[PDB]
């Protein structure tokens, strides 16, 4: 059928179909063009997604789940999940080392979901969206993902198009797909473009070259758990202070009272990118008395300055990792919902010394727009011409040798897909065994970098210290998703050597249960 | 694939335009895309013939036409580059010739040879043990072979391979080098029976009677062993082999025993001997495979088993100019001037 392009954002997403040469961004049922990444169930036991399960939350907080793309591919441990659960009205609990949502859903029956699974209902909703569009079933699907996104976070977000019944048929990285919906109508040959694509929760930087059809990806940079949710987490954390001390009522024990603040945040936020004071109004805000402040852009801006300069710090590593001047970008382009903020457009614009940045980009529909073209373009059957994407892995991919040691196959900015192949030996006598430790990071000590997973690899024949010749394989696929493999270099029996997938990300088991429990609300 | 096409396509593109990094780039990602795509190695290999790679450019449209045997386009470019490599890879043989007869041309009163030679023969241990993870070093292999002192903390096996080499490179050297006759079965059989003796005397001197697999390489099943190995020998004593280059004679040897695989273990040292016994049949020294050249090694076997055995042949003739310039350097005698 028709195959669509999703952006599945932090905190809105976005469904674009590429028909007779070009992109139509699609409205929902309620004629919104982006959708809320929130799902929500109500006491009679109604899965709501979208607006109608955002326009609820603060009537049903603690069974309101959002902010889900900041959970996916992550432990419960991870510094960044504790800051969210802090906001975050619904309960987080840990299952198998990581964050599972625990919700009430109806009739005193509490189930706790995989993050996958509620990103699986936020897509079904996109889907949903688009076959109403289509009038047809939409079966494929092209979703988008950080950049900056690791593997486990790739892999999470595959798992939830599983989920909700797609057959995901690339992962592409945001910023790529806002290069696409910059370029695709222009013939201006080869230009640099540096995408600034900052978003509901996840900031990307990615320098590319651009030409005639071909996107080609420099180098990227960027902090998959930095945007708009953490404005709103500051501004929120301030006025809950602010409450404190002129009340000295702690406000953070009512869910209501605290997610009635996020709502009246965001919409204070939006009015301050056009206006330079917002009024934030609360009736019955804690124990039945009312909230009633002003935020100046200025003092959003000081809670925030921290947040914002930060962002000019991948600008910088891709112009170093590129060996490129900031006089060789032809083109600053910003998307993401958050390069509204006035501050974020100024201190681009500043860095690139009064450049203004590219006209006629909707930062909001941008990453759907070139999700829909290259959805288009694997539909086969749209008639795009000869659009390449040589695009990179973000993160250096190594393994754990002897010592800790991160000995690093596959630097950051690698073009994928791409093979890195080494032969390792053993640490004893016979072992027959090896524990492939896979990290994700620059650091020379393993203990200092990201576990992407544990590989068991069995069947090594005896043998002493040292002498067998082990070749441990990294395959990145196009989707910048690795595969382990092994080979015995030397002579051995037919019998060769196994790797198992790691134990602790979704088995197939569980995502045929999570496939069939989604089927039911079809 | 829709994609490797559209990748080949901006690939060709690009080189109109004389954007050749971005080119090889998007040849690069069509072959990534489709590993098989002909018109993409055929349109890859005029790339390489372009930048004067004559070699690799030969090579792509020989694999190409190995994937499709009436392609046109590669047909043609084959026809065209045959006689350029066929004249590159005889050059290359004319320069390592000139080298060995340098080596002869060394006076018999020069002392640095003898010593020299003493010296590559453990250092040809060392190579042929260390290629396959033997983890002893040189001055310990002199140590068990001069002393027959067993190292402290060191595996049995690893100890008996190195004294297996010894073992059959004596054999080899005073039985096999100066006879007159066919090199038999039996003949590699002898080689094989010292090579593994000390570590698997049960295995040592008799086929493999079960699968193996060498890295990549699927070998013959043992019940066809034997008749690949009369295949083998009839080939070794044919005059169609003794008109060969003997470094492609000594290549090609080395190439089709380890195919066969014939043994349980030992392979790779069995056909390393085999190989030097031919050169040194020849009149050239024995050369050396350095330890160091393990990944390069598995790579041009595994690119002989995809079909094209010449970069085996170029990497072996490779292994004997280093062998030849090395020797020739240890034995250079520094002249003493009157200043007049
Ligand atoms: P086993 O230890 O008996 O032999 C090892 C030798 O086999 C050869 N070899 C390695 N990899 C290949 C491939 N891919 N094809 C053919 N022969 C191969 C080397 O000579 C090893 O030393
Ligand atoms: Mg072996």
């Amino acid at each position: 059928g028709t195959v669509v392009g999703i952006d599945l954002g932090t905190t809105y997403s976005c469904v674009g179909v590429f028909k007779n040469g070009r992109v139509e961004i699609i409205a929902n049922d309620q004629g919104n063009r982006i959708t809320p990444s929130y799902v929500a169930f109500t006491p009679e036991g109604e899965r709501l997604i979208g607006d109608a399960a955002k326009n609820q939350l603060t009537s049903n907080p603690e069974n309101t789940v959002f902010d889900a793309k900041r959970l996916i591919g992550r432990t419960w441990n991870d510094p960044s999940v504790q800051q969210d659960i802090k906001f975050l009205p619904f309960k987080v609990v840990e299952k198998k080392t990581k964050p599972y949502i625990q919700v009430d859903i109806g009739g005193g029956q509490t189930k706790t979901f995989a993050p996958e699974e509620i990103s699986a209902m936020v897509l079904t909703k996109m889907k949903e969206t688009a076959e109403a569009y289509l009038g047809k079933k939409v079966t494929h699907a092209v979703v988008t993902v950080p950049a900056y996104f690791n593997d486990a976070q790739r892999q999470a977000t595959k798992d939830a198009g599983t989920i909700a019944g797609l057959n995901v048929m690339r992962i592409i990285n945001e910023p790529t797909a806002a290069a696409i919906a910059y370029g695709l109508d222009k013939r201006e040959g080869e230009k640099n473009i540096l995408v600034f694509d900052l978003g509901g929760g996840a900031f990307d930087v990615s320098l590319l070259t651009i030409d005639n059809g071909v996107f080609e990806v420099v180098a990227t940079n960027g902090d998959t758990h930095l945007g708009g949710e953490d404005f709103d987490q500051r501004v929120m954390e301030h006025f809950i202070k602010l409450y404190k001390k002129k009340t000295g009522k702690d406000v953070r024990k009512d869910n209501r009272a605290v997610q009635k603040l996020r709502r009246e945040v965001e919409k204070a936020k939006r009015a301050l990118s056009s206006q330079h004071q917002a009024r934030i109004e609360i009736e019955s805000f804690f124990e039945g008395e009312d909230f009633s402040e002003t935020l100046t852009r200025a003092k959003f801006e000081e809670l925030n300055m921290d947040l914002f300069r930060s962002t000019m710090k991948p600008v910088q590593k891709v112009l170093e990792d590129s060996d490129l001047k900031k006089s060789d970008i032809d083109e600053i382009v910003l998307v993401g919902g958050s390069t509204r903020i006035p501050k974020i457009q100024q201190l681009v614009k500043e860095f690139f010394n009064g450049k203004e940045p590219s006209r006629g980009i909707n930062p909001d529909e941008a990453v759907a727009y070139g999700a829909a073209v290259q959805a288009g373009v694997l539909s086969g059957d749209q008639d795009t011409g000869d659009l390449v994407l040589l695009d990179v892995c973000p993160l250096t991919l190594g393994i754990e040798t002897v010592g800790g040691v991160m000995t690093k196959l596959i630097p950051r900015n690698t073009v994928v897909p791409t093979k890195k192949s080494q032969i390792f030996s053993t640490a004893s006598d016979n072992q027959p065994t090896f524990t492939i430790k896979v990290y994700e990071g620059e650091r020379p000590l393993t203990k200092d970098n990201h576990l992407l997973g544990t590989f068991d690899l069995t069947g090594i024949p005896p043998a002493p210290r040292g002498v067998p010749q082990i070749e441990v394989t990294f395959e990145i696929d196009v989707n910048g998703i690795l595969r382990v493999t092994a080979e015995d270099k030397g002579t051995g029996n037919k019998n060769k050597i196994t790797i198992t997938n790691d134990q602790n990300r979704l088995t197939p088991e569980e995502i045929e249960r999570m496939v069939n429990d989604a089927e039911k609300f079809a | 694939s829709l994609e490797a096409r559209a990748a080949l396509n901006q690939a060709l593109e690009m080189k109109r335009q004389g954007k050749r990094e971005k080119a090889q780039k998007l040849f690069m990602h069509a072959l990534k895309m489709d590993p098989d795509f002909v018109d993409a190695l055929t349109e890859f290999g005029i790339f390489s013939e372009e930048d004067k790679d004559i070699i690799q450019a030969d090579y792509l449209y020989t694999r190409a036409l190995t994937i499709s045997p009436y392609h046109e386009k590669a047909l043609v470019n084959r026809d065209r580059t045959l006689p350029l490599v066929e004249e590159i890879d005889q050059r290359y043989f004319s320069i390592i010739d000139s080298k060995v007869k340098k080596v002869m041309s060394i006076p018999k009163g020069n002392s640095a040879l003898r010593r020299v030679m003493e010296e590559t023969y453990y250092h040809h241990i060392y190579h042929t043990v260390a290629i396959e993870g033997n983890t002893l070093t040189l001055s310990e292999i002199r140590h068990i072979l001069e002393t027959r002192y067993a190292v402290p903390g060191k595996s049995d096996e690893e100890q008996n391979e190195v004294i297996g080499m010894h073992a059959a490179m004596k054999y080899i050297n005073t039985t096999l080098v100066s006879r007159i006759g066919s090199v038999t079965i039996s003949d590699v059989l002898e080689i094989h029976r010292r090579v593994l003796g000390y570590v698997d005397p049960v295995e040592a001197g008799r086929f493999r009677t079960t699968q193996v697999l060498v890295g990549h390489h699927i070998p013959p099943h043992p019940q066809d062993v034997e008749k690949q190995m009369q295949e083998f020998v009839q080939w070794l004593n044919s005059e169609e082999a003794m008109n060969l280059h003997p470094v492609e004679f000594a290549a090609l040897a080395h190439y089709k025993l380890v195919y066969i695989a014939p043994f349980i273990d030992g392979n790779g040292r069995t056909s390393r001997l085999l190989m030097n016994l031919i050169l040194m049949q020849a009149g050239y020294p024995p050369i050396t495979i350095r330890k160091e050249q393990r990944s390069d090694y598995y790579h041009v076997l595994e690119a002989a088993n995809e079909g094209d055995v010449r970069p085996f042949i170029r990497f072996i003739a490779k292994c004997t100019e280093t062998t030849l310039d090395t020797l020739l350097f240890a034995t250079t005698e520094y002249s003493v001037a009157l200043p007049e």
